[PDB]
């Protein structure tokens, strides 16, 4: 009982430090995800609705299966009410209660760690929220960033020091990937970058990729 | 029935008669079809009288649960799905004479200009939903006569008072020419209901207040 | 109600009329019917005013959780289905009264060639769905005066003005005979709405230009 | 049998006292919730019914899942029945046969403690009452306060000597936040509401912000 | 049949006739209409007879079972919304033919002003409730003729005693006219039932008192 | 921890038995190569118009994976469209299934997966191919996939001797070279997914064509 | 609709109009209703326009799923019945206007006698099947005069060819007695569609050639 | 986890190794079954389709399950669809599928050894199929033989020595009795005999019994 939820707290934060790490940053522009992932097709960045993003550490399938039942209850919670009722606390609220149920009843708990993140509307001012949500289901409201999976002290402290508010997105990007380096080359090839543009109209994420991300690592 | 729903400068007016029948009989006179559904949007129904409550009660139940569920209100948007999806639910029972007609106004605290930010949607049996546009609309077997009444009398409308003076004058001209719509009732001393929403929330207007509006009618026609 | 749509080199055009009624009497004045549904697909609906309005939105919603899920949008073709298989599911509540016809309108950025890549779906109350290739459409209670005026006018569309402007005269020839279209109302301000779609997305006609458009026709009419 | 569940009733004890403190006390306009959190967003106090409020200490996804059924319950009375119906007595007494059924029943027990409070309705003279539901189904009445999370001892006889029956909202919320300090606090760290006796119908309302500065000032 | 109820300075009075008919064909001649439901509530029914004992059995089933579960009765209010729910809940069976129509009588102990905490809500087929505020209502076959005779003589209720009176002579005008509501049976010494709730609860009317008053209105109305 | 602790091994150990596969990206499209003995039992397999399957392991349990593929591959491409079916989606279900499977079946499965997807017909498109573990894991490889057996001398000898758009002929000698550091017409399966084809890629190398292309 | 099918020396032709009505509106010129349902076998469907759709597009993937699941395709009399299988399946909703009724033309490579492996089945609404023996069949609002025109130009099939030629002659023949059934435009450019199969496999007729055919045709006619 | 499967392999091999021996032998006529059974009425080799014949050893109620079962398969498939479209190769990977479940789930592992055969169609000319299935749903198909329970080795190398290809039906009963007797005389009494006749023009499957069995041994 004491020691068997303690055998799988370890099994899942084992699986969490395992897996490469995210950073989320609030900047100027938004919210910014930076993840390291050698893939080309298979994400851990995700748009969950209109201005609000997802990011993952762990095992794939594990926070793979939790972005699917996100987009489910955003998308139903839009339609069976109105899309502005749709908001990141409560999407960060259903997942800790999903996450405490499966740590205490499922056979394995999840080897996961999430981010959800929220902008402002379009016109409207107000400052981006970030939630954690780490396997057993607790729940943290973060001001500046969040650092999720592998080492993650390091990428912490480094954010620690080199993060300002209101920083450019090409500042943000730099940061973000330094501190990333120093809890572990990375480049185009092996990093997901991904915002929450709070300038767009009505959806807010979308991916840089390519040409334009390596335009902005420089 | 007859209920009425006006926007004016800064806010919103539902006015509703008080009178039940069962056929050509009058078997209610102080019947109160218009609720405060919350702080800021007033339901009014028309229909058979034990729908018509039921839905008025469950409403705003629904709204408050998902006020204290997710701290904080429901945008005005998701309120009118609410509605919408309720009346949609009861479309059976409404082919089978258990019909609920409801007319919602409200002030969005949300809205970018406040002097609009009034708010009259209307319903259909089917679940169809309207925001109105041109500033009034009613619902009940009167509706007509007191939309054509409120198309004359609408350039009057400058505030609240106005508005109010212009709803009851739409709901004396609907029981004027409609018998299932009831007139004041001054041997009594029974008027139509009225609540007003502006920035500050949703109040009951004073029966005084509707019984002099009422007189003055009254007094102007004789 | 009267919907169009037509294509035009290079991209789509939709443009729907503004009323409901109830019976005899008008319900409604300004009734928007020509959906967004994504960024390159656009949806006008005719029928029961709440059906209509309920299929629009989750046909939006539907898209948009696919692409979400998947990463990817549906193909053309994915959209078709799955807006035909949601009316074949309301056939019985269209039996009774709840009737809601479609008319899809998109630009195909999987499509072959960019000048043809725009896309006219007709369906019928059974879910059947059928691509057009004569290059026009219409769906509602005026739709056949809007077609057989666009069999007249369609070869005056050489862009996306022209194309626009089309569609706003069959609009108003579908209103001049059917009196459940409604056709502009000077004095109001109201006119039909439009969604432009091509290789940059679909966008809301601005209500000028359609107010230039259907005052150009009119006086044209008048003398 | 007898070390299943004492194994689980100290796990419960155990996440109870490494959590952060609330406390409850009547005063003369009503019943005042004052808890430690830093949070922006997450909330450990809310609105039951007209005349109901809760506080909870302990893990949040679990606190929060009663908090919701709590709300479904009093819904669902008052509809069925009539709003009047409702009492705090009938909350605590269904989270008493909720939290002793999860305690024997689930997985792992919940780690949390719960009060529930009522106030007279409008114009009515009546006491407050305060309501105390343990992790096993355990139930307290009690007539001036209730502390709950954590390191109790010092919290609670803190207040013993320095509760005063009939105090301001000022005095009482003076009290509590001392009584706090004897444990593990300015606006930033507090999460403090009221169920005022004097609302018409809501008696419920957060007190948050420049108001919850100038209280705390003077 | 025809059950009456009408308020007094500080109580409400409910009253009924005794009469079941099958058709035309009288089948019961001291039928009890009028049940004192609980301690401060009294409700009387009309319609199908096994509906209506059903019913008012039930109900006074359920306001005990809420009391002691709970460790309190229920709200005048939260009684209402129970009675209404029951009568909705039997509208399928009451469109064939097993119809039942309370109306209630109450003594809110809870009321702000103890001379009007008298209740009276009537009840229709649909589970609608209407709390009554002009003083005295009725339900059934005679309700018409009931409440026409009570609008000429609520004006001398002044006290209990005077409310049964007003009561006792609206049944005998409603049996006057209603051959489905059984008039006074001096014959058989049958008369009307009554239940009187006031702050110290409902009491049945003794058959003594109202045998008393009926013969005095028969007296009058001989000459 | 030991119940997971012993899932694992029991599942590693079964696939470390098995014989071994090969799926790499040549001119043509992909090619898969398996060591298989049987005539009529297959480890190689179409999924979809573009999208191939192979496995190692206990066969009834890919079996029963790989005709789940199929029912979600045909049930997809029927409810939206036959272009709406991607290998990525394919894995992307895989793993989740092999996740459910490895953490509440009553035994693990035994089993190690590649999906693999070529361009349509007239597209340039590279080959894409995923590899998914018996717990779920899912991995992106851009050139060749191993799977069942002792991976790492095959692994080895296609990390060196891979060509990009090398001939099928070559790709295929490479292939089996590989395999034999762990080989006939009798032996082998052989299969293709031939970007060339109008719409169904896969197709089977058997007999006398095989043998022309080994010889 | 007429969808015709006829057997010649070595193989199979299926043959279909182009029109879809909705009443007496003309509301498709185009529709394609021959489809290749694999690599032997093509179904021609009449009937409500979305149920025919349907069938033909389940059908085929019906078929290529027991072939990817089995690693083989059906024998042609398992093919057979799971159309049927379709139809009897649809024949409620049939009665209620959602008939679909298909016709399968096919190349058994499995035939006993490898120069008589052509195959022509009919089915009906209660989800019959028969193996037709004479050569020919059609189904459709103009199957009968299109099987009365076959009746008397089979004896021209010698080849795939003139079999072609005589499928599209009975196609014009039912176009020419059913409003339903769409002739050739030769404003538009519009024409039957065909799919010809043979121990090769069933491939699409170019249009090409079937525009050829209905000239010559229409030129003997006039 | 090891240790379940472990024990449920060792009690299934326990199981079969204790039965008697059964043998399929493809010859120039068909399919060959003989196996040692001494009951008169109790048939361990069984027909289950017009080409697919059925051997097993094993606890009798187990196969006798499974030869049911199979049965219902290859008609319910024969009339769903046709009847040429059920093959050996089919009913094989079925009894695959169902045994692994069995040995996986059930409360006892089935301790039985099955194999599946096909011979051509009348009028055709196809090499016939065997194909055998373990307790464990493990399968492989064979080119020329099948040896089932008791101590199987030295009768599969037996029939590794003396087995021809394409041989004559009393030459290849024989040769199976020879390879069935290393592991002292076996008559009618002791045996049970069928073949899949691949010249019978649709049921191929035919016992052999008493005089002729007999006249077969001579
Ligand atoms: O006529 C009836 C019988 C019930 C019925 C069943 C099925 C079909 C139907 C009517 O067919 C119908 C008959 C009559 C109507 C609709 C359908 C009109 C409708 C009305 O006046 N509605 C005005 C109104 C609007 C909103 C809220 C309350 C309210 F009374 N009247 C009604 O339903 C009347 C109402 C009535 O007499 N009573 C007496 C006591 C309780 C009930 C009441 C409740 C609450 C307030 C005032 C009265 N019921
Ligand atoms: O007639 C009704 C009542 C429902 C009903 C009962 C019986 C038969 C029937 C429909 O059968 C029918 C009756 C009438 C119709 C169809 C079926 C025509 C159809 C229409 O105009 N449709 C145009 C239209 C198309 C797309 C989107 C919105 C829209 F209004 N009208 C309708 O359904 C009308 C619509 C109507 O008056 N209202 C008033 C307020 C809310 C609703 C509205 C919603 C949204 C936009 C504009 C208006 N409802
Ligand atoms: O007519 C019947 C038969 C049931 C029936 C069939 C078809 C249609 C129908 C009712 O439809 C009806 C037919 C007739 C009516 C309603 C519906 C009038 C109604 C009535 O008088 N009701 C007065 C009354 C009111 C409250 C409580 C008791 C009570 F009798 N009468 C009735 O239901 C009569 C009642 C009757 O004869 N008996 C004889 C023995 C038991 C029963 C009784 C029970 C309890 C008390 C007094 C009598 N049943
Ligand atoms: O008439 C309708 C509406 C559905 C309906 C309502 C009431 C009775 C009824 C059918 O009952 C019927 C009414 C009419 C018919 C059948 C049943 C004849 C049948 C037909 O022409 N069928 C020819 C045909 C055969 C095979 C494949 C496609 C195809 F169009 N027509 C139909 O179903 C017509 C078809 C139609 O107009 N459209 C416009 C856009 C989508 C649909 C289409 C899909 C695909 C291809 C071409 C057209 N639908």
């Amino acid at each position: 009982m004491e020691q068997a939820m303690r055998e799988r707290s370890e099994l899942a934060r084992k699986g969490i430090a395992r897996a490469k790490s995210v950073v989320a940053l609030a900047y100027a522009g938004g919210v910014l995800f930076v993840a390291e992932n050698p893939s080309r097709s298979l994400q851990k960045i995700s748009e969950l609705y209109d201005r609000v993003g997802f990011a993952a550490a762990g095992k794939f399938n594990e926070f793979d299966n939790l972005r699917r039942g996100g987009i489910q209850f955003a998308d139903t919670r839009g339609y069976a009410y109105d899309r502005r009722d749709v908001t990141g606390r409560q999407l960060a609220n259903v997942y800790a209660q999903t996450l405490g149920t499966i740590f205490t009843e499922q056979a394995k708990p999840y080897e996961v760690e999430l981010c959800v993140a929220e902008v402002a509307h379009y016109g409207e001012t107000k400052r981006p929220e970030l939630y954690r949500i780490t396997y057993d289901g607790s729940i943290a409201d973060e001001p500046h960033f969040v650092v999720m999976g592998g080492t993650t002290e390091p990428i912490a402290n480094a954010l620690k020091e080199s993060y300002a508010e209101n920083a450019s997105l090409t500042d943000a990007l730099r940061i973000a990937v330094a501190a990333l380096r120093a809890g572990s080359t990375l480049g185009v090839a092996s990093l997901e970058v991904a915002v929450l543009d709070a300038n767009r109209p009505r959806r807010a994420f979308r991916r840089i990729t390519g040409s334009a991300l390596q335009a902005l690592l420089v | 029935t007859t209920i009425v729903a006006l926007k004016y400068p800064g806010g919103v007016v539902m006015a509703g008669d008080r009178r039940s029948t069962q056929g050509n009989m009058i078997s209610g006179r102080d019947v109160r079809k218009v609720y405060i559904t919350d702080d800021y949007t007033a339901t009014g129904i028309a229909g058979t009288a034990a729908v018509a409550v039921e839905f008025a009660r469950l409403y705003a139940v629904e709204l408050e649960h998902y006020e204290k569920l997710e701290g904080v209100p429901l945008t005005f948007a998701g309120k009118i799905n609410r509605l919408a999806i309720m009346v949609r639910g009861n479309l059976a029972a409404a082919m089978q004479g258990l019909l609920a007609l409801p007319l919602l106004a409200g002030y969005d605290i949300h809205a970018s200009d406040p002097q609009s930010a009034g708010r009259i949607v209307s319903f259909d049996a089917a679940g169809g939903w309207n925001i109105e546009e041109e500033g009034y609309q009613a619902v009940g077997s009167g509706s007509l006569f007191a939309k054509s009444s409120m198309k004359k009398l609408y350039s009057q409308v400058t505030d609240g008072d106005s508005g109010l003076r212009v709803a009851v004058e739409a709901l004396y001209d609907a029981a004027d020419d409609d018998s299932a719509t009831g007139g004041p009732d001054l041997v009594r001393g029974i008027f139509p209901t009225a609540v007003i929403i502006d920035a500050d929330g949703a109040v009951d207007v004073p029966e005084s207040r509707i019984a002099e509006l009422a007189r003055a009618i009254i007094e102007s026609r004789s």
